[PDB]
């Protein structure tokens, strides 16, 4: 603690004990009315806004701080489908500033949390931000800190989530850690887990071989596309189906991820769906307690009624005949 | 020094404008209101002589109602209010804010200023300083709001200052108000910091004065008002539609000998203000 305190991080060793760390999501909500300056690329400058706000917040030294054009800021790639399409499509003998044997999803700088002067000190936390991006898919920016002041960073928060609504998204705020474990973290977290009243994997009704060749969680999927949700492990190994160059790693460590996360649109519940079919399902006290209650529960009477639930089933099998 | 009230429909526009000034440079004028509703603005729709005629533009935000997209129709006015006339002094009133809490108006006070902040650094827009005052009809907030926005239009504000000053070091007066007969915005007062109750003692006094004088016409206003402590409160009415209100403490001296160099140290004030035309 004491050698990374005094600027000898540079060890490259993996500690076994991390600093405070927050984690942010940004999820598109809604359009504000006006702001005309399409719903579904004013998002795209959006990202491109808070991105260059945050290369623009690096913390600089003295001599870079008197001298007076910056270089451009990281471009943001976009696509359709999961993840693991993409990797296997960068493949073309075209250009080389394409998501470039561990593939960085992600690039970190240190940043200037307080620049008035406001503090006697110095502040520096270290940002992660993704170089990819979907519609479908959430947006992570990393927030990493030992010892800033924890009121900088809220009123930068405050900031990131203002420019965010000048556009459209909704920046939330997510635990690092993941769902399965506030149980092992925080006993009096409410954490409910829920095993669905059609098995489509079994059912007479919903089952076929080659749906579940081509996508076997095709039922779950929908379903939570279907009440509201949005993925959060974009990077993981439960959805797609495809092979990889080597393993992916991100700018802040290895995704240690149990099973595949996904956050609600409102920013206000987190879901997890399970290897055997079985979800868990929680609220985001942090949400909460910043800025209710029927809604998760409407999700659980949904997953656990059987006609709501043979409704939305009926509707994937009809998407996909038709 | 005409002023021009822009805001949302039914965010109290008329209202603060009949409380006010129903209840030229200095006088309180008829004033202009503007319902601007939420659109797109036509470029230079003959509106250059308009805003190049207002001497300050003043904004009314309703605290009650969500006011984001308030704030950026506020952006996109000052965003050619600016460019057309760079003297343009630009004032936010955040009105309806009587049923709150002191903590919850310093932040939304604080919400509002980093918004506009936010937002004008946006436009692109630099050099500007935009006001914030928080006010409500029900008490004396728009009276000290109105204050400050006419005091900032009068250039001789700071040799009014000196002539008060001198007027209360030399005639024992705790408190001197430069009142308007009508609005009850009082146009200069000392270095002294203008108390809130003092102040609504000299606003009461003038509403006693016109009622009392209107009880009685069809035959200068002057008025002695003495407490029992001694302290006293003296009237006397200025050049055009200013009049003098001045709460004087006898300090343990005769009450006719502090009424009478009063009375002449007044007389010798209006002597002077009658050579700069402050009037009207
Ligand atoms: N409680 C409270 N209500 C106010 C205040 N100012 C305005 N209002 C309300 O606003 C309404 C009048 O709005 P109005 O002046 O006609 O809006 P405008 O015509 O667009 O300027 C009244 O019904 C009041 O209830 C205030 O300071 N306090």
């Amino acid at each position: 603690i004491d050698q990374v305190l005094a600027g000898y991080g540079d060890n490259l060793i993996d500690r076994k004990w991390h600093g405070f760390r927050a984690k942010y999501v940004v999820l598109p909500t809604d359009i504000p009315p006006n702001t005309y300056s399409n719903p579904e690329e004013i998002r795209v400058e959006g990202l491109r806004r808070l991105i260059g706000s945050i290369t623009r917040s690096r913390l600089r030294t003295e001599k870079e701080k008197k001298g007076r054009r910056e270089e451009i800021q990281p471009e943001v790639m976009f696509y359709t489908g999961p993840l693991y399409n993409f990797i296997n499509e960068q493949q073309t003998s075209l250009e080389s500033s394409a998501i470039n044997p561990i593939l960085m999803l992600s690039n970190s700088l240190v940043i200037d949390v307080d620049p008035a002067g406001k503090s006697s000190k110095q502040e520096s936390c270290t940002v992660h931000y993704d170089r990819v991006h979907n519609p479908d898919h959430c947006f992570h920016i990393r927030l990493e800190w030992l010892t800033t002041t924890p009121k900088l960073i809220d009123d930068l928060v405050g900031n990131w989530s203002r420019l965010c609504e000048r556009y459209g998204l909704k920046m939330i705020e997510i635990p690092w850690e993941e769902l399965c474990t506030i149980p092992s973290v925080n006993p009096f977290h409410s954490f409910v887990e829920i095993k669905l009243a059609i098995n489509p994997w079994e059912d007479p009704e919903f089952k076929d071989r080659e749906l579940f060749a081509k996508s076997k969680f095709y039922y779950h999927v929908y379903l939570l596309k279907a009440s509201g949700f949005l993925l959060d492990n974009r990077a993981s190994k439960f959805l797609q189906n495809q092979d990889i160059e080597f393993d992916i790693m991100y700018s802040w460590g290895k995704p240690q991820f149990k099973y595949v996360q996904y956050i609600h649109h409102t920013g206000a519940y987190v879901a997890e769906l399970r290897e055997n079919g079985c979800l868990f399902l929680a609220p985001n006290n942090i949400y909460i307690s910043r800025v209710a209650q029927k809604v998760i529960l409407n999700f659980k009477s949904t997953c656990l009624d059987y006609q709501k639930l043979r409704s939305i089933f009926l509707d994937a099998k009809e998407m996909w005949i038709t | 020094a005409m002023v021009l009230l822009m805001g949302v429909r039914r965010c109290g526009k008329s209202s603060i404008c009949k409380v006010v000034f129903h209840n030229s440079t200095l006088i309180d004028l008829a004033v202009m209101e503007l319902p601007g509703q939420l659109n797109y603005f036509e470029p230079s729709y003959d509106s250059e002589r308009l805003f190049k005629s207002v001497g300050a533009l003043v904004y009314v935000i309703d605290s009650q109602d969500e006011y984001i997209n308030a704030i950026t129709n506020l952006a996109m006015i000052i965003e050619y209010a600016y460019k057309v006339n760079p003297s343009i002094n630009i004032e936010v009133l955040i009105h309806k804010v009587d049923g709150l809490s002191e903590d919850f108006k310093v932040d939304a006070q604080r919400d509002i200023m980093q918004r506009t902040g936010e937002e004008l650094l946006e436009l692109g827009l630099d050099g500007v300083q935009v006001s914030f005052y928080l006010t409500s009809i029900f008490d004396h907030s728009i009276y000290e709001a109105f204050s400050r926005i006419v005091q900032k239009l009068i250039p001789e504000l700071s040799f009014l200052e000196n002539m008060l000053d001198n007027l209360i070091q030399h005639s024992k007066i705790e408190k001197a108000f430069l009142f308007d007969v009508n609005s009850k915005i009082y146009v200069s007062t000392d270095s002294n910091p203008v108390d809130i109750q003092m102040y609504e003692v000299c606003s009461e006094f003038i509403d006693v004065t016109i009622d009392l004088f209107d009880l009685y016409k069809a035959p200068e206003l002057q008025n002695v008002s003495q407490l029992a402590n001694g302290v006293i409160i003296y009237l006397r009415q200025m050049i055009r539609g200013l009049a003098l209100v001045a709460i004087i403490r006898p300090n343990g001296t005769d009450m006719e000998s502090c009424l009478t160099v009063a009375d002449y140290n007044i007389d010798i004030f209006k002597k002077g203000l009658e050579d700069i035309w402050a009037n009207a």
